[PDB]
């Protein structure tokens, strides 16, 4: 079984204040054909969620230059320069390659911290 | 180009048999698989299950083994999720997404579904 | 009749590993454990150059070196394997190899004046230069210190002492004269024996001159050991000579730590490096191990004499 | 078994069925499923649990008493040597162990048909088995669910065995 800890569970952030979010896996994320596999997903209130990296480096078609998708290993980030408004919401871990994959926890965003 | 469409919301009691349907349009059906996730109130669970229209095939999530039935209409293009035994505690809105059929691929979650409310009370 | 047959997978995919005992064997599939991509020689951070000099000849203050003057902070410095300028008068610098271990530690400093060339007393400061440092066809001595020499015929005891009221630290660097026979030190200095005294809140150390004619280089038969240390903030440290005397006039407050290491190359100053870069360059591609160079930056691939680390993941590929 | 099928894209192992209805490969999920886990499992110990390339040596005086550094210079470059061999070597050793574990698996699978068929089929050349008997779709699924019926077709494979030897 798989663990994604997501330790920065809650996030306010200054409109322009470039965060972070951590993932963290029990084991290993790489896979048979040689690429890590977590694809980090962002969900608005009652909105249907959308995916921003594949693999570990791979910006959605649909994904801002903003949204920057770090990690190697079992520990793995989660970068946003200026992050702006409708980036606000809930985020997810991804994936594990092991067949029984874990989401993880939810991590939250605000508008502005001050 | 990206259309994958829910069923209908749903309402019903403990006890009695769910299904779920997504439709999906133009050539992103090439015999691709589906998957669908739980989303509890305010809190997310994490995959439900997981079918491969090119080779019949379903994956799905531990102790939900015993009701939960998923199928494919390649002919439509249609996924569909059935859950049996409703419980209070699966009171929860559903969601369809894209992924890929053959294990020699991998996964790619490309698109997502309009969302299904479940309610079981 | 009917005819249920059990069979593998075979694709294209010719990729070949290598096993314990068979070798090049066609596999379905396999990762390259092995990071060797093209080394492909503003962006995120700017580096620095030492030129024709060397990191001594960039902190001694060489008198050539004032090209390098004018470079406060960078991302990785550049020397020369080879440089043109490291210790002109010819001498040791104490813990160079930790210092440069310190800046590969160090991304911007700035120099400060510490002592006043002038304010040493009634003692000359506007001689000692030497041949051997000359600047241009002039003659010179490093600039970040001066080779005070006695004022009319007599070197006092001099004393003084520098408060880091900076409150980060700072690197001080002076050196003792070791010269070639006792007429030079009568000379210079107007005694016959001389001592230096360095003593901070930590520091303590008397050196004495070893007077003895080395072989000539750049036409010098006498030495210089030079020392360098760390002045913590809140220390005051005092130094107090009567010969032998290479004062520090100019020292450096490490204003920014990171991880900014150094190599002796001599291509272009590269930037926008990688997770790891290394002198040949760095590449985005993250395969376990490299093997592009042994002397690496930030956090690297171990690199391996391999050519080829092709880990099999599929089975053996074969088709029809 | 000889060969590998360009057609089976759905795993390492499966099948591939030719009956009245037709002619189709599948692959068979269940092994397939634990050498993926299996061989996931042992990359992940392999990158991972690698070695700690990070030189954690403090290296608080060096070496230094020679010119340039003499003890710590040759202990990374011996260092060096001891994975450089480590690494190659283990490649190798996985490498031959995952075409083993394959073979395994195409072994295993084979024998499990085989202890289901028994009489009511016979054994073909290469990975191949031709039923003495009509396999439907229904009777193919059988099979490979590990739910065949040896009484059911037992008495007509045992008439058409006992024919074809006049
Ligand atoms: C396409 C992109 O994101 N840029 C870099 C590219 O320069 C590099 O060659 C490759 C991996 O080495 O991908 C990354």
């Amino acid at each position: 079984d798989v663990v994604m800890t997501q330790s920065p569970v809650s996030l306010p952030v200054t409109l322009g204040q470039p965060a972070s979010i951590s993932c963290r896996s029990s084991q290993g994320l790489v896979y048979i054909d040689g690429n890590t596999y977590l694809n980090w997903f962002q969900q608005r209130p009652g909105q249907s969620p959308r995916r921003l990296i594949y693999n570990v480096f791979t910006r959605d078609s649909g994904v801002p230059d903003r949204f920057s998708g770090s990690g190697s290993g079992t520990d793995f980030t989660l970068k946003i320069t200026t992050v702006e408004a409708e980036d606000v919401g809930v985020y997810y871990c991804m994936q594990g390659t092991h067949w029984p994959y874990t989401f993880g926890q939810g991590t939250k965003l605000e508008i502005k911290r001050a | 180009q990206v259309q994958l469409v829910q069923s209908g919301a749903e309402v019903k009691k403990p006890g009695a048999s769910v299904k779920v349907s997504c439709k999906a349009s133009g050539y992103s059906f090439s015999s691709y698989g589906i998957s669908w996730v739980r989303q509890a109130p305010g809190q997310g669970l994490e995959w439900m299950g997981w079918i491969s229209a090119y080779n019949g095939n379903t994956n799905y999530a531990q102790k939900l083994q015993g009701r939960v039935t998923m199928t494919t209409d390649t002919s439509t293009s249609t996924a569909y999720m059935e859950l049996r035994s409703l419980r209070s505690d699966d009171t929860a809105v559903f969601y369809c997404a894209r992924d890929r059929p053959h294990i020699l691929t991998g996964f790619d979650f490309d698109y997502w579904g309009q969302g299904t409310l479940v309610t079981v009370s | 009749g009917d005819t249920l047959c059990i069979g593998y997978h075979a694709n294209n995919s010719t990729d070949t590993v290598d096993t314990l005992l068979e070798k090049n064997v066609t596999v379905t599939h396999s990762v390259n454990l092995l990071e060797d991509k093209h080394n492909g020689k503003i962006n995120g951070k700017q580096p620095i150059s030492l030129g024709d000099c060397s990191f001594a000849g960039w902190i001694l203050g060489n008198p050539m070196c004032d090209d390098l003057i004018g470079k406060t902070s960078w991302s990785y410095i550049v020397e020369k394997p080879n440089p043109t300028n490291g210790i002109c008068y010819p001498g040791t610098l104490e813990d160079e190899e930790e210092l440069r271990l310190k800046f590969s530690g160090v991304l911007e400093f700035s120099k400060f004046e510490a002592f006043t060339s002038n304010g040493w007393g009634a003692v000359n400061s506007g001689a000692g230069v030497t041949a051997a440092c000359k600047f241009g066809s002039s003659n010179s001595f490093f600039r970040n210190m001066v080779w005070l020499i006695h004022q009319s015929g007599t070197y006092p005891v001099i004393k003084r002492t520098f408060n880091n009221t900076k409150g980060r630290d700072v690197l001080i660097v002076w050196g003792i004269h070791h010269p070639a026979t006792l007429k030079e030190h009568q000379d210079l200095y107007k005694k016959d024996s001389s001592y230096v005294a360095v003593g901070s809140e930590t520091y303590n150390r008397r050196f004495t001159p070893e007077i003895s004619t080395r072989p000539n280089v750049n036409g010098q038969a006498g030495r210089m050991t030079f020392y360098w240390t760390m002045v913590k903030p809140g220390e005051s440290i005092t130094f107090e000579s009567n010969g032998a005397f290479l004062a520090p006039r100019y020292a450096f407050e490490i204003v920014s730590v990171g991880n900014g290491k150094l190599f002796r190359s001599e291509l272009s100053i590269e930037s926008c490096n990688t997770t790891c870069q290394t002198p040949k360059g760095a590449i985005n591609t993250s395969l376990p191990f490299q093997n592009i160079h042994p002397i690496t930056i930030g956090k690297c691939p171990k690199y391996v004499k391999s050519t080829k680390l092709r880990l099999a993941t599929g089975l053996r590929n074969v088709p029809s | 078994i000889e060969g590998g099928w360009t057609g089976m894209v759905d795993g390492w192992y499966g099948y591939h069925h030719q009956n009245e209805q037709g002619s189709g490969y599948a692959a068979d999920l269940k092994s397939t499923q634990n050498a993926i886990d299996g061989i996931t499992n042992k990359v992940n110990s392999v990158i991972e649990k690698m070695n700690t390339q990070f030189t954690a040596v403090g290296k608080e005086f060096n070496h230094l008493e020679k010119r340039i550094e003499n003890l710590n210079k040759k202990v990374d470059d011996g260092f060096l040597d001891i994975w450089t061999y480590n690494a190659e070597l283990l490649v190798l050793l996985e490498n031959e162990r995952t075409l083993d574990y394959h073979d395994s698996n195409v072994k295993n699978l084979y024998e499990k048909v085989r202890s289901q068929l028994k009489n009511n089929a016979k054994e073909i050349g290469n990975g191949c088995f031709e039923f003495y008997h009509k396999c439907d779709n229904t009777c193919m699924e059988s099979v490979k669910n590990g739910t065949y019926d040896y009484p059911k077709y037992s008495e007509e494979a045992k008439l058409n065995r006992e024919e074809i030897d006049s």
